[PDB]
RNA sequence: UCGUCGGUUCAGCGACGAUAAGCCGAGAAGUGCCAAUAAAACGUGGUUUGGUAACGCUCGGUAAGGUAGCGCUGAAACUCCGUGCACAAAGACCGCACGGACGCUUGAGUGUGAACCUGGCGUUUUUCCAUAG
DNA sequence: GGAAAAACGCCAGCAACGC
DNA sequence: GCGTTG
């Protein structure tokens, strides 16, 4: 259930300008969904005001927020958008009593946001040549029929030394990949992949 | 200009200390509530205005939706029910601070470069300038009378008038308070703060004052260099006088807290960390006192030589500032103290690019990387200039447009 | 050696405390742990409630200057003398003003020395451990 | 990795009128 | 002198 990051040198079938534009667009939609889910969690928990209610078939705040957000955040994969909205609504529910008491203001989210990835959308592969391919399902079908990306996005990851013990038990079958993220480092201009893994 | 002086509250006059402490803690809880709820209401108005411009076409008028020109006026009307114990002018100033911080930073908050500000537990108590009154008695006491409670809180706590405390007015605070009471200085909006180490309450008075007008020649410039063998070196172009600060006390304190940090359960996080924060607050207070001393010496040595302009480096793009003497200092704190004390003295502070400033010879201007040959001495090649490296650097700082001259 | 009080910070000095990097309470928001029960989203996923006291679990306690006893007198903290004014236990008193004598700093300021622009919020890296090359 | 600390950075420090 | 709103 622990994390290890793996720096991405390049995508295989793309250049570093198409892939970077795709990742900045996905970061914009991830931050939109994170802020809007906090607003809808504020509205759902009561909490609002008189001037907004003086101006639904959902069990929980996650489903209502998901079905509201998924129209405008259409470029993200649906499981990834669900994993993003779950993070925002669980952060609001873990902090709800201090928000009501006035020991805290609103939860907020930074610009250089991580991109979520459920375990159905992460693959890794070694070949006979020696490189390490991470296959990432990052887009939806209305986004893949418009950016004309044909397959899952395949990138090469630096697996050296300390993480090389970690990755092989992933490919053996001994480690299970949990939910991961794609993160960015602004000072290094470096994209990393925070692979979470399981052992019992 | 405006500065701050603190005064220690000895005792309340007509109350006991236990009731007075309970009242102060309750007003702290209400101040923190008011700050965090005003932040929440400003964020909610931001979201409502974005959704209104989406659904309608224009931004909504606050006076039609809320009933108020400002969101501060709506936040007062909301927060006033659960913050009924605060004095209403102090509550209005607190909500004004919260909504002004949210309003000034709204583009940075919308862009994601800044978080929405949350406010902490041990918060100061605001006091508008109409709620402060100090009086000196005939036997030498100083009474500060403070409006802290509302009209319901005075009835529920059995208080009839303002709360009067006794303050200690000694030293430079005697001079500040005597200039307050004669009208020469003017009180601004002030604070009640608390000190956990000594368990002391303080009246933190902000005062407006007009500084002393001098005659200083704007064409004379003093240059300040953060040396590698001494801490600060100061030089001039128009005069061969040179001043320096070396850290003997800095070098002594730096290993008397390194010889102490060589050795370094079940009742929470605030135990297991209580003796190390004493050492950390000691280090922070030492750096604050040292930066105040250094700043007063640097501005005093520019009053002495008639200079009207101070020039020093710019430390935002160096990244090897640990190679200087001081070695890990709060350089920003020192430079901000330099700036406000020079503005109070009448001197302009101009930060310049430290392009090379240690390879240039300061007598002709030839830049060679092999000029300094051992980190204390400076040898030129084109004129044979023999100097101290920090003095040569400080003399290179004191030239009026040296950052354009080098590059 | 570390700390407490002597107006604020750093240092000194006087007087004290110390196994204080100690010792003890209560409580249950969270990370575990144990029981059940398992939503949203696309078999995967992980939900909701209760208990438990292990916790860098939560909120607190716990040492540290001195002071005159018959409504008056006036004792006691960082130089002395005088004259006033104010003060009977104190988290709260040991102070203030004026005059002088002795110093100190550069005729004034000063009375242990130097200094005395803070508070709030944000950011991002650096520490410190754990870990593996 | 985790979980915090500390250096860097910025700005304020209300006003007018009514009971 | 506090309370409310620009």
């Amino acid at each position: 259930i622990k994390v290890y990051r793996y720096e991405i040198v390049k995508p295989l079938d793309l250049d570093w300008k198409e892939f970077g534009t795709i990742l900045r667009q996905l970061q914009q939609e991830t931050r939109f969904a994170l802020n809007k889910a906090t607003q809808l969690a504020w509205e759902w928990m009561g909490f609002s005001s008189d001037y907004k209610d003086n101006h639904l078939g959902y069990t929980n705040v996650h489903g209502y927020a998901y079905h509201t957000i998924k129209t405008k955040a259409y470029r993200l994969n649906s499981g990834n958008l669900s994993q993003t909205i779950k993070r925002a609504t669980d952060r609001f529910k873990a902090y709800q009593k201090e928000i009501l008491r006035g020991d805290m203001s609103i939860p907020s989210y930074k610009r250089d946001i991580p991109l979520d990835l459920i375990k159905e959308n992460i693959s890794v592969n070694r070949m006979n040549h020696g490189d390490y391919i991470a296959s990432l399902s990052l887009l939806s079908n209305p986004a893949k029929q418009e950016m004309n990306v044909k397959r899952k996005i395949s990138v090469i990851i630096i697996v050296r030394g300390a993480g090389k013990t970690i990755m092989d038990r992933i490919l053996s079958g001994e480690y299970q990949v949990s939910a991961s993220q794609i993160i960015h480092d602004d000072r290094k201009n470096k994209w990393y992949l925070n692979i979470s893994y399981d052992f019992e | 200009m405006i500065k701050v002086y603190r005064y220690e509250i000895v005792k309340p006059l007509d109350l006991d200390w236990k009731e007075f402490g309970t009242i102060l803690r309750q007003l702290q809880q209400e101040t923190r509530f008011a700050l965090n709820k005003a932040t929440q209401l400003a964020w909610e108005w931001m979201g409502f205005s974005s959704d209104y411009k989406d659904n309608h076409g224009e931004y909504p008028k606050s006076k039609d939706i809320l009933g108020y020109t400002n969101v501060h006026g709506y936040a007062y009307h909301t927060i006033k029910t659960k913050a009924y114990r605060l004095n209403s002018g102090n509550l209005s100033q607190t909500i004004k601070r919260a909504t002004d911080r949210f309003k000034a930073y709204q583009k940075e908050i919308l862009r994601g470069d800044m978080s929405i500000p949350s406010y902490k537990r041990d918060i100061p108590l605001d006091l508008i300038k109409e709620n402060i009154s100090v009086n000196r008695m005939n036997h030498g006491d100083y009474i500060a009378s403070l409006s802290l409670l509302s009209n319901p809180a005075k009835q529920e706590m059995n208080v009839k008038r303002k709360i009067s405390v006794i303050i200690i007015v000694r030293g430079a605070g005697k001079t500040i308070m005597d200039r307050i009471l004669s009208g020469e200085y003017q009180v601004s909006a002030s604070q009640i703060i608390h000190d956990d180490r000594k368990n002391k309450w303080y009246l933190n008075i902000s005062y407006d004052f007009e500084p002393q007008t001098r005659v200083l020649d704007l064409n004379k410039i003093m240059g300040i260099a953060l040396g590698v063998a001494v801490a600060v070196y100061m030089a001039f172009q128009h005069t061969p006088a040179r001043y320096k600060l070396e850290g003997g006390e800095i070098e002594n304190f730096r290993r008397q807290v390194e010889s102490r940090r060589i050795s370094m359960g079940g009742h929470g996080r605030d135990k297991r960390i209580k003796p190390i924060e004493q050492l950390r607050d000691k280090i922070a207070n030492f750096r604050d006192t040292t930066n105040h001393r250094y700043s007063r010496y640097i501005v005093d040595m520019a009053i002495k030589e008639g200079c009207g302009t101070i020039q020093m480096e710019d430390l935002t793009n160096i990244r090897d500032i640990g190679s200087r003497f001081l070695q890990n200092w709060t350089y920003y704190d020192l430079q901000q103290k330099i700036i406000y004390k020079a503005e109070e003295a009448g001197i302009k502070v101009i930060k310049i690019d430290p392009q090379y400033t240690s390879q240039r010879c300061s007598e002709c201007g030839n830049i060679d990387s092999g000029n300094r040959i051992g980190q204390a001495i400076f040898k030129c090649r084109a004129c044979g200039y023999e100097a101290n490296a920090d003095y040569n650097a400080a003399r290179n700082i004191a030239i009026p447009n040296i950052d354009k001259i080098i590059a």
